[PDB]
């Protein structure tokens, strides 16, 4: 509902319409699949002694 | 002035970051994927000139 001003008439315009907003990933490079689907992961250090 | 002539170096030599075609999130059916490369920052004295 963020609204811009549009320059060409001077009307005002809502970021949805000259975008789409969504919510993602900050980062996209790596994908994780268990056994051919979605999945995530984290490792457990064992503590010293 | 002086901050004339620094905000022109400033502006002529620039370093660019272009990205990737077909970079993650990507449409379905790439199959090309090719990085970017430009070069903004000058390499001489003439070109500084």
């Amino acid at each position: 509902n963020i609204s811009l001003k549009s320059k060409t008439n001077g009307s005002v315009i809502k970021l949805s319409d000259v975008a789409n907003v969504e919510i993602g990933s900050q980062a996209y490079n790596f994908a994780i699949l268990e056994n051919g689907k979605p999945a995530t992961a984290a490792a457990i250090q064992l503590s010293p002694g | 002035s002086i901050s004339d002539v620094n905000n022109a170096i400033r502006e002529n030599n620039v370093e660019i970051a272009p990205g990737r075609l077909g970079d993650l999130p990507a449409e379905k059916g790439q199959l090309i994927t090719i990085p970017l490369s430009a070069q903004g920052q000058l390499s001489s004295l003439e070109q500084f000139k």
